[PDB]
């Protein structure tokens, strides 16, 4: 599942790649940037194997600059991308939206959606669905957008959802995330809505864990962080680069008993995750 | 304060089996030896005769044993039970309870006048009376930990 | 060949549902810990009685002293000698 | 001597050797058998002579062949 990053020059693809992936199917592989300038596309210039090897195509649109020509070039790209392979998920990111109001952001997203839909109607493409995400480097939005893009390329999503739901239901967990060690891209969660504040807490917990481990090296990552109100934050490294982060509430119980039952349940969950080849 | 190395060595020494010479009666070693608290049942120190999964299983068993012991410590009805062996050493009274855990013989004894517990677990072939004598003589040598409370 | 992949996906769905059910069956709640009932008080005589119950009158009739008196005391001494555990040092250290 | 059984007033086994290692269920019946001042007893059952000695509240059951 190799995703391809496409966009105009100075839209922010390299900065996005650096911020996300520098700080296979599921691991954060070396993605491919592609500077696409305005030109006439050559018909079948040995690009069929390239687009057939892309799990999902990601397009970047700069909201600061004019984007009508960007949407036109995007439509030209989709015009052969959907023709070569009709199973490619197409994603569009509206980057650099940090200095915009909520109403302006929603209006811009609606205008971009309407323009893309009308241009695809003009080109005669049918049965194609394009997702849109409002992304920015300075906040959590790019992480959530890449999380959705990665989640669209894991065929075992619902089974992981059921497994995490059962784990949370039998361990008094508030919210459990199945992160990855790099890029902080959470892979699976429960049916509960992804709270932004809790996601940022878990991401900074991942950063603190990795940094503190890297400070003392050269002699399986586990971490328990308990707050003042009894709320604990748990960490346990899963198979390959996956890591499990959960927020467990005590509900007026013993701390050590809760830690023991959570450790046993999470070890059982890891043993179950060993059978499924969701890693790497 | 406390010292983990000396308590670990003490538990490793209490994992020693019995080999009688006048009567040929070989006994196996204990399955696990550990010290747990009297409030939450968590493992303070532990030692095994023979990795993380076994530690978690031992913690779960310690929690189960403390949960069963908590109701027995607060019950005064049916006090003349055949599985209770209350011994008084150095004018300190305690109660010892023996339990059966499927195929494992688990015996626990509270360290007298303190918030600590001493637990010995062996296999199903191990006799209960030898466990009682073992844990009594172990509590005889633990006079320095008497009167210790959690901070 | 795609129908063989459809059968493979059906086997994948059955296997993954079995994997979910297998890891779902080992979930222990704190209610299961508190009311387990596994830890029961067991004596040697009661264990022997349960063994005979699963396997399946006054037998004894009422009618040397030196040898038995020696051997009982020697057995008790041998039991008490091996139970003497010497610490490798002090247990609690001061400041 | 065929085997030995060591049990206290509670009857729990401290040691079980010989035939008595597979003859555990008779402790409940033997708990009602009277002794002498010295603690010795010679009680016969199942064509075997059982010798008892109670010292410090522990009764040692020793099996010997009747024949
Ligand atoms: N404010 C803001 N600026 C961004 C963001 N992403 C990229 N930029 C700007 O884009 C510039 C870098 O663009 P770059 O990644 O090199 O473009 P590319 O090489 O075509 O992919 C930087 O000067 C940033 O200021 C963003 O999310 N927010």
């Amino acid at each position: 599942a190799m995703v391809l990053l496409m966009g105009v020059r100075r839209c922010g693809k390299s900065s996005i790649c650096k911020v996300v992936f520098h700080n296979s199917t599921l691991i954060d592989l070396a993605v491919m940037e592609l500077p696409g300038q305005l030109n006439y596309f050559e018909p079948s210039y040995d690009s069929e194997r390239l687009f057939k090897s892309v799990g999902a195509l990601v397009y970047v649109i700069d909201s600061q600059d004019e984007y009508i020509n960007a949407i036109t070039n995007l439509a030209m790209i989709i015009e052969y991308a959907y023709k070569v392979n009709p199973s490619i998920n197409i994603e569009v990111l509206i980057h650099k939206v940090d200095g915009l109001s909520e109403d302006f952001k929603v209006d811009a997203q609606r205008d971009i959606m309407q323009r893309t839909g009308e241009e695809l109607l003009e080109l005669g493409l049918d049965g194609v669905q394009v997702s849109f995400y409002l992304t920015s480097i300075f906040d959590h939005s790019i992480y959530e957008a890449f999380s959705r893009i990665v989640q669209k390329l894991i065929p075992e999503l619902s089974f992981l959802e059921n497994m995490l739901d059962n784990l949370i239901q039998h361990s008094k967990i508030e919210k459990a995330f199945l992160f990855d060690v790099n890029s902080k891209i959470y892979v699976s969660t429960d049916s509960n809505p992804v709270d932004i504040q809790m996601y940022e807490v878990c991401s900074e917990f991942i950063d603190v864990t990795i940094d503190l481990f890297d400070l003392y090296k050269a002699p399986e990552l586990q971490n328990v962080s308990q707050l003042a109100n009894g709320v604990i934050i748990y960490l346990r490294q899963m198979i390959r680069g996956l890591a499990l982060v959960a927020i467990i509430r005590p509900n007026g119980t013993d701390m050590e008993s809760c830690l023991t039952v959570a450790d046993y349940n999470i070890d059982i969950f890891k043993k179950g995750l060993e059978d499924i080849w969701a890693n790497a | 304060m406390l010292h983990s190395k000396n308590v670990k060595g003490f538990l490793e020494n209490t994992l020693k089996p019995y080999d009688l010479h006048s009567v040929d009666f070989k006994t196996s070693s204990l399955q696990s030896s550990m010290i747990i608290t009297a409030t939450n049942g968590g493992i303070l120190s532990y030692a095994t005769s023979n990795e993380i999964n076994s530690v978690n299983n031992l913690k779960m068993m310690s929690l189960l044993i403390k949960d069963k012991w908590s109701e027995d410590e607060n019950d005064t009805e049916e006090q003349h039970s055949n599985s209770c062996y209350p011994v008084e050493i150095d004018s300190f009274k305690t109660k010892i309870y023996t339990y059966e855990m499927e195929d494992l013989h688990t015996c626990v004894a509270q360290i007298p006048n303190s918030d600590l517990l001493l637990l010995f677990i062996a296999e199903g072939s191990f006799p209960y009376g030898l466990l009682v004598i073992k844990i009594e003589r172990a509590m005889r040598e633990l006079t320095d930990l008497f009167g210790y409370k959690l901070g | 060949k795609e129908h063989e992949h459809e059968q493979k996906l059906l086997a994948r769905e059955q296997e993954l549902r079995d994997i979910v059910a297998n890891t779902n069956d080992k979930l222990i709640d704190i209610s299961m810990i508190n009311n387990s009932g596994i830890v029961i008080q067991g004596t040697d005589l009661q264990e022997a009685l349960d063994k005979r119950q699963q396997e399946e009158t006054n037998t004894f009739t009422l009618l040397s002293k030196e040898q038995l008196k020696k051997l009982h005391s020697n057995i008790l001494n041998e039991i008490f000698s091996q139970s003497q555990v010497n610490k490798p040092g002090p247990l609690t250290v001061p400041f | 001597i065929k085997g030995t059984i060591a049990f206290d007033t509670h009857g729990n086994v401290i040691e079980s050797t010989g035939v008595g290692s597979q003859r555990i269920e008779d402790i409940g019946d033997l708990s009602k058998v009277t002794l002498d001042a010295e603690g010795f007893a010679q009680v016969q059952g199942d064509s075997l002579l059982v010798h008892l000695y109670k010292r410090n509240d522990i009764t040692l059951a020793v099996y010997t062949s009747a024949q």
